């Protein structure tokens, strides 16, 4: 009860965030998810769950006074012995303001910068999704132009090769006005090629610009992201300690 | 790839009433034609050729029929427009042009594969260019399921093929149910028959009692024998000669094409239930066959185009090089250093511990450093992977320090070919799903993020002086204190702990499982996945394990189980034991499951695939859960190409299911509009655009004449354009309703009434109606007439969506505009007068049960007068279901299992019949024992809901990421408890949220009354 090990009504699910890439050796104690103990061991990446069970106490033939005769055993004493491998090297101690209203007055303070900055959090990540969507469209239209420019040059090569030999013909026979119909259409045909070359040119500008925005808000969010995780933590933290300085059931 | 908008032009939603279109002629001259938006490409091309003779080079021209139109889609895509009478309106226009060319290649297989593209939202043709061999290789090889398929359904022609198209909607089981069978006069169903009698197509009656488990046949036989006699020797000559009819549901297109009890048909099954007439109708089988056109399946043309080490051999450690990433976004002030985080995985569980890169400065991310895994390699298991993430490191705060993922990236250490990886890689690294904190993403899919502006991860993994490749299975395979125990073991829950010892002691007795098959998740996870030789003998259990229930097979198939001896034996339970009706059950799961798998081509996409191509009610969502996520970059590549396979092998379905999608595609851009350009437009001015738009003939055409994407055997005729509104919710839905053209539509559903809504994510609800339809079929099958109203609802893109409106009913909010707590009573009082006030009470009552254990369980977003609904029968329904399980853990840190359902008075004083002390009575006596026998029966159940939960764990729904988020469903259920511990604890949550009235009535000792 004293021990720092020991944890009692916490959940499966309460051990594993306080287990969370610890390093192998790493246990603590806890009462069964329903026999009434659990030791948990961190061990090769993962989270060990081993039964403590008679006037006795033990894994397997039981045979010790107390809990803390157990794990003091195996503490200094590698689990080999029972079976294969590593020793309760790391302990998750139950140990790291004085009244119950300076305490209720710092958790309405975490709470409110916690609503604050998770409300904010959340519109960053809108407005991430859309400039991801955004920008997903714009390289889609690129494509599009490129293609569109394409055509509009495979007609431009095409009115060439075709009207050669009829410009040809139409110089001799005097016909200066047919001449002047056939350069006319393909100048509307080189100033539409302009119209469409400078619209891909002006949309890859705004790609980069709203690339560079991506870029920040994605910046923003992993510099809010680690202080939104902690003051959620201090935030519940404070509810804890409220909850053991007010009366319980 | 993908269309950005629905819009009929880039940036433009709408193209004006005339607009300019550039024709570019094939003499090299471009006239600027002015068309009406709505013009066909018949009548652009005329107008066109006419025009062309007034322009320079004219005698350069051949006949206008000569010709077709090319232009640029939105798809980025060069379409030739084959089909001229598509309408300028409709062609996914980049810019308004279009070029004259003569029609060359193969038409027949550029319509098709145009088809294609158009149905699963990208061009075809960009499959083509994709140099991953294993995605070449994917395309090839599933032409074999396709064919295998289509054999299959073209065998017993014409049946064959009618089976396919309208398959028999079926019950699992032709087990009436106690309850069932009582409502049945002496095991007995009285049958509406229907003909449709020449020339007038006049309706005539037959009204028949027979055997509910009476054979279509039969039942045809009855009807055969009452429209002739009410002798013998010719009886019997014309009921044998005229068993060439068939059976078919009056107001919609279910058909009893099979010879199944008549009762096992879900809707004859569903008529006993609800104590309603059954109207079916007889048709001949010519009617019907020759209804039914050629579904042809056509070889595409990539399916006709042009030294190794064992594993075990590998005498080292596992070791793996990070080298660089190109870049990281993140400010240098705010972060002190960044490192590279990595795990080797099997499944979920490390094979060994995770090893770090060292910390390097923001600007510099360059390790070259070689990581050391305590894993030897030739213990490495066939679905080890390679889990990494580029993390910040921020202190400042004490000796507390903040690490935050940056990107994540997963690579398989085998590919498709079993080789084992080797050399240098890149990978492109993926954004961090939003919620997630663990640094590490190992449910996440594998392979690099297709968009290459993104953070690139430079790694080098060893070689061996040749191609490891991974050994093949031949090489691989090379008391009653301990039967108690184990059957303990087995019937505890999907996520319930497994001690160290009991994992040994399940290793140990290993052999002895093989008698007890349904404990082979339990021991699959007791076995040490790294070691070689754990693993050789888990091979060869499993290679002759017992077949296990389809249901506790799906348990394999998700994210805990990778490896793939385990999940062919998963597939081969479902190849045998699954029906068609439980396949259509558990489809959304069963599809979710796709993206945890290693491969493109693996024994599940073979099994779902092939039943998609074998029953038409099975591809139609199949299609569905796959083109809804499209627009997922981490899943669309395998999806699109599961998508094309399916649509090149489904026949006819391709026609409709692109009349479904063209549907769709208008709505968005009217919602769009609504939502953009007009959103600060009025209501009454929104409605008048609504109305004008609607009109259209291109809109018409497009909306009226297909089948329902709820439901296909739903037929949406004509629209009613006076019942079409635009509803006052914040994301402008559409409220809809159609005709319905079936001959008999007056005896089933006269409206097709849907909600089309474009703005919100419909998968929650989606699930969470699931859930409810099937808590409510374990119910009925237990004898529990707990009527639930599970409502139509499909996501069919990025946060569009369909929901099943339910006709006569009002929110509780309707029904109290008075002010009173009586109202609701009242209400129900004045539409259920005289002698059917009994059975408005018992529907409230049994309803109310349902919808307050299924909330509860669940963790349901906080009901309100506005969530909940009531029919005018007295049935009482729940809607909006956006939230579900723990959704304010994390905004509040408070630990408390909510009431979501609190039955406040109005809904007592219903219960209770208007009588004083709501509490005290004897109809709340049994309204509280409905809840405790319903909370029982789904917590007895509960392996299959927390199965169901841990197949959607990739999907990308906010409030199930992890296993940590199912936990919520343990508690409720009270899953680490005795089943009388559990019901004591739902008593005190009831007893807590209703501020007293539920307490023992039974003996808290024994708990016998
Ligand atoms: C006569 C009548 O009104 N019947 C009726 C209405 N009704 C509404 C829904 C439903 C479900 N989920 C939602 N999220 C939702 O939301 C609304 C606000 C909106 F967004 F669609 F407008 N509505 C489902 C069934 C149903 N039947």
């Amino acid at each position: 009860q004293d021990a720092e090990w020991y944890w009692g009504d916490i959940s499966r699910e309460e051990v594993n965030e306080k287990l969370r890439d610890t390093a192998d050796g790493t246990f603590l104690v806890r009462d069964a998810s329903t026999g009434d103990y659990t030791l948990t061991l961190r061990k090769g990446g993962n989270n060990k769950l081993i039964k403590i069970f008679d006037g006795k106490y033990g894994f397997s033939p039981l045979t010790f006074s107390s809990v803390v005769e157990l794990i003091n055993h195996y503490r200094n004493e590698s689990l080999a012995q029972y079976n294969p491998d590593v020793k309760l090297l790391y302990p998750v101690s139950k140990y790291q303001e004085d009244n119950i209203e300076a305490v209720g007055k710092k958790l309405h303070e975490y709470n409110t910068q916690f609503q604050e900055k998770s409300r904010e959090y959340d519109r960053l990540y809108e407005e991430y999704t859309r400039t991801s969507q955004e920008i997903q469209m714009k390289r889609t239209a690129i494509e599009a132009f490129n293609e569109t420019i394409k055509i509009f040059e495979e007609q431009c090569q095409t009115q060439e090769r075709y009207s050669k030999e009829y410009i040809e013909k139409f110089k001799r026979e005097g016909n200066e006005k047919e001449i002047q119909r056939i350069m006319h259409n393909y100048d509307k045909l080189k100033s539409r090629i302009s119209e469409i070359i400078d619209s891909r040119r002006r949309l890859e500008e705004d790609l980069k610009k709203q690339a560079a925005e991506y870029r920040e808000i994605d910046k923003r969010m992993n510099s809010i992201k680690p202080d939104l995780i902690q003051l959620r933590k201090t935030r519940d933290q404070y509810l804890m300690w409220l909850t053991q300085k007010g009366v319980r059931q | 790839p993908p269309r950005p908008s629905s819009g009929e032009l880039w940036g433009i939603h709408l193209m004006p009433p005339r607009i300019l279109v550039e024709c570019l002629l094939p003499n090299g001259m471009i006239v600027t034609l002015e068309c009406l938006r709505e013009a066909t490409l018949i009548t652009i091309k005329h107008e066109l050729f006419k025009e062309a003779r007034k322009y320079p080079l004219h005698q350069l021209l051949q006949d206008e029929s000569s010709y077709i139109f090319v232009s640029v889609t939105q798809e980025a895509e060069r379409e030739e427009f084959f089909d001229e009478t598509r309408r300028l309106c409709d062609l996914r226009l980049f810019q308004p042009f279009l070029k004259v060319i003569e029609p060359v290649g193969n038409r027949e297989e550029k319509i098709l594969n145009r088809e294609i593209g158009f149905a699963i939202g990208m061009p075809v043709c960009e499959f083509d260019m994709v140099k991953d061999p294993e995605v070449q290789d994917f395309r090839r090889n599933i032409l074999n399921v396709c064919k295998e398929a289509v054999d299959l359904r073209d065998l017993n022609s014409p049946h064959s093929r009618a089976m396919y198209v309208y398959p028999p909607n079926v019950e699992s089981s032709p087990e009436l149910p106690k309850h069932i069978y009582n409502k049945l006069d002496k095991g007995q169903i009285i049958v509406v028959i229907w003909v449709i009698v020449s020339p007038n197509n006049d309706k005539q009656k037959y009204t028949l009692k027979i055997n509910h488990d009476c054979v279509p046949e039969q039942v045809i036989a009855e009807a055969i024998r009452k429209k002739t006699r009410s002798s013998e020797q010719l009886k019997l000559c014309v009921l044998e000669y005229q068993g060439k009819y068939i059976l078919k549901v009056c107001g919609c297109d279910e058909y009893f094409l099979e010879k199944y009890p008549l009762s096992q048909y879900k809707y004859i099954r569903s008529c006993i239930m609800l104590g309603r007439m059954p109207n079916l109708m007889l048709m001949a089988k010519e009617s019907l066959y020759s209804q039914l056109p050629m579904d042809c399946f056509t070889m595409p043309s990539y399916s006709r185009r042009i030294s190794t080490k064992s594993l075990w051999v590998i005498n080292s450690a596992l070791r793996i090089k990070i080298l660089c990433a190109t870049y990281v976004n993140v400010n240098i002030r705010d972060i002190d250093k960044i490192y590279v985080r990595t795990g080797i995985y099997h499944g979920g569980e490390p094979l060994c511990d995770n090893v770090n890169t060292q910390r390097v400065p923001c600007s510099n991310p360059r390790w070259n450093e070689w990581l050391n895994y305590d894993i030897y390699i030739p213990d490495l298991p066939r679905a080890a992977r390679l889990c990494l993430s580029i993390c910040s490191v921020k202190g400042r705060k004490g000796a507390k320090e903040e690490h935050c993922p940056l990107a994540w990236g997963n690579i398989n250490l085998f590919d498709y070919t079993d080789t084992l990886v080797s050399g240098k890689m890149a990978l492109n690294l993926w954004p961090v799903p939003h919620g997630l904190e663990d640094l590490l993403n190992p449910i996440g899919v594998t392979g690099s993020n297709p968009n290459k502006e993104t953070p690139c991860l430079e790694l080098e993994f060893d070689w061996f002086s040749s191609v490891v490749k991974f050994p093949d299975m031949s090489v691989i395979e090379e008391r009653e204190n301990d039967k108690e125990q184990l059957k303990a073991i087995s019937t505890r829950d999907p996520l319930s702990e497994i001690t160290e010892q009991e994992k040994d002691f399940l290793w140990s007795h290993r052999h002895y499982c093989v008698t007890i098959p349904e404990i082979l998740p339990k021991l699959l996870l007791s076995v040490k996945w790294n070691s070689r030789d754990e693993v050789a003998q888990m091979y060869c259990l499993v290679k002759d394990w017992p077949p296990i229930k389809p249901e506790q097979a799906m348990e394999l198939l998700d994210c805990n189980y990778p490896d793939p001896m385990v999940r062919g034996f998963a597939v081969r339970c479902l190849e045998k034991y699954l029906t068609d009706d439980k396949l259509s059950q558990y489809l959304i799961q069963l599809v979710q499951v796709l993206k945890y798998e290693q491969y493109l081509d693996n024994l599940l996409v073979r099994f779902l695939l092939k039943k998609a191509l074998t029953n038409q009610r099975i591809g139609h969502f199949f299609f569905w859960h796959l083109k809804s996520e499209m627009h997922n970059k981490t899943v669309s590549q395998r999806f699109g190409l599961l998508l094309e396979s399916y649509c090149r092998a489904c026949g006819m379905y391709l026609k409709h299911l692109n009349r479904q999608v063209e549907a769709m595609e208008k709505l968005i851009n009217l919602t769009d509009i609504l939502k953009q350009e007009k959103k600060d437009e009025t209501q009454k001015v929104q409605m008048k655009f609504l109305v004008e738009q609607m009109r259209r003939p291109d809109f018409m055409d497009a909306l009226q004449g297909f089948l329902s994407p709820l439901n296909p055997a739903h037929q949406l005729g004509n629209l009613r354009l006076e019942e079409c509104r635009i509803m006052s919710s914040a994301k402008r839905p559409l409220w809809l309703n159609w005709e319905n053209p079936d001959i008999m539509s007056e005896l089933l559903f006269q409206n097709n009434e849907i909600i089309f809504k474009n703005g919100d994510d419909l998968r929650q609800d989606m699930l969470t109606l699931q859930i409810i339809r099937i808590m409510e079929n374990i119910w009925q099958n237990q004898g529990l007439d707990l009527r639930m109203l599970p409502y139509g609802c499909l996501s069919i893109g990025d946060c569009v969506g369909l929901i099943e409106v339910v006709r006569n009913s009002h929110t509780i909010m309707q029904i109290q505009c008075q002010f009173n707590s009586h109202t609701l009573h009242q209400w129900l009082k004045d539409k259920n007068k005289g002698e059917i006030y009994d059975a408005a009470i018992d529907l409230f009552t049994r309803s109310c049960a349902g919808y307050c254990v299924a909330t509860f369980i669940l963790g349901i977003g906080d009901r309100h007068n506005s969530n909940i609904m009531v029919k005018d029968d007295g049935q009482l329904f729940h809607i909006d279901f956006g939230h579900f399980l723990d959704h304010k853990k994390k905004k509040f840190g408070y630990k408390r299992e909510r009431v979501p359902f609190v039955l406040t008075q109005d809904f007592l004083i219903v219960i209770s019949k208007g009588a004083q002390e709501c509490t005290k009575t004897r109809e709340f006596e049994r309204f509280q024992e409905m809840c405790y026998k319903a909370y029982l029966a789904i917590r007895q159940h509960a392996n299959l809901f927390i199965n169901l939960f841990s197949m959607m764990l990739g999907s990308g729904m906010p409030e199930l990421q992890s296993f940590d988020d199912i936990a919520y469903i343990r508690k409720t259920l009270a899953l680490d408890k005795t089943e009388q511990e559990a019901l004591e604890y739902f008593m005190k949550q009831m007893n807590d949220a209703h501020h007293g009235g539920w307490t023992t009535k039974m003996d808290w000792i024994f708990h016998t009354i």
